[PDB]
């Protein structure tokens, strides 16, 4: 009759792009004045991408494929200091075009980077146009430093889910893991070859979140959800990047389904309790309505499938 | 945090 699930992850692990997700799938979505609110959003993102890049240059030591761009990168920061110019604009296109900085955005492991980074940028001529308008995939893209516990209500088959997105309290913990339903952990595939920012790497630090997540005494009648996200951005980083940069003793090939696997294992043998407790696991993209769909649609069925069991119905 | 808190 009620479900409290918890979204929780490590940072950019795709946690608020599932809230969006749920209002698109089970509420009214997104109506074209909302979308048009995300306008400075998108402008945003896009511009403080472009600036990581340009500024990873300095300690990389990468040159530009033309010094006719070190002008455009000078005007990048003047302009930033003023919503889209038809003059930034193509500040941004001619340096994003350029072959020197395209170079330092391959090499984004090195630094810190927006994973929507390359979607804005390849996509700038139509966000650029004046009286733009974001699509709601454009929303979708967007990246907004969530902090506190963000309530969130729906429907969905016959149940009304309170969904609360986790991410400096102190007795508000204890009043929010309070008979949690489910958890839905997130994990960003892609950032297996995040470099050492600390000593342990991004993924080695999610391992250890879940780890206390699965087998901490106050979700022994919760199903555990494990959401391996950005599946697509994982599948194209595969083919370049080596999983042995995470895991070294990693044996398999570099393939999406092999390396996928390995990652899945890796996570559910965190499980300690592994006779009493499952542990549901989805490869997922967030930012894929049809996708998040499907995926949450089994996760309802699991859940009431939990709700008769144990009041003795199943 | 809520880690640690765990
Ligand atoms: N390509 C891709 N991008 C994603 C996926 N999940 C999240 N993102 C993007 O990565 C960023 C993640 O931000 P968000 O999920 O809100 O942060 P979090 O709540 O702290 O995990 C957003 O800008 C999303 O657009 C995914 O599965 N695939
Ligand atoms: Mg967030």
């Amino acid at each position: 009759a009620e479900v409290k699930l918890l979204l929780l992850g490590a940072r950019e692990s795709g946690k608020s792009t599932i809230v969006k997700q749920m209002k698109i799938i089970h509420e009214a979505g997104y109506s074209e004045e909302e979308c048009k609110q995300y306008k400075a959003v998108v402008y945003s993102n896009t511009i403080q991408s472009i600036i990581a890049i340009i500024r990873a240059m300095g300690r990389l030591k990468i040159d530009f494929g033309d010094s006719a761009r070190a002008d455009d990168a000078r005007q990048l920061f003047v302009l930033a200091g003023a919503f889209m110019t038809a003059e930034l604009a193509g500040v941004i296109k001619r340096l994003w075009k350029d072959s020197g900085v395209q170079a330092c955005f391959n090499r984004s492991r090195e630094y810190q980077l927006n994973d929507s980074a390359a979607y804005y940028l390849n996509d700038l001529d139509r966000i650029a146009q004046p009286n733009y308008i974001p699509t709601q995939q454009d929303v979708l893209r967007t990246r907004v430093k969530t902090t506190g516990i963000v309530e969130t209500h729906f429907t969905f088959k016959d149940l009304h889910f309170k969904m609360f997105d986790v991410g400096s309290e102190r007795k508000k913990w204890i009043h929010c893991f309070e008979g949690v339903t489910a958890i839905i952990f997130c994990v960003a595939l892609s950032d297996y070859d995040l470099v050492l920012a600390e000593e342990m790497n991004r993924m080695h630090e999610s391992m250890k979140l879940f780890d206390s997540i699965c087998n901490n005494k106050w979700f022994t009648d919760t199903s555990i959800i494990l959401f391996l996200n950005k599946k697509d951005l994982f599948e194209e980083k595969i083919k370049k990047s080596p999983l042995t940069i995470c895991y070294p003793e990693y044996a398999g090939s570099n393939t999406y389904e092999e390396a996928a696997a390995y990652i899945q294992c890796q996570f559910e043998d965190l499980n300690k309790r592994k006779d009493t407790k499952e542990i549901y696991t989805h490869f997922t993209c967030a930012t894929d309505t049809k996708n998040v769909q499907f995926v949450f649609d089994a996760v309802t069925d699991v859940i009431i499938k939990n709700n008769l069991k144990d009041c003795g119905l199943f | 945090t809520w880690y640690d808190f765990l």
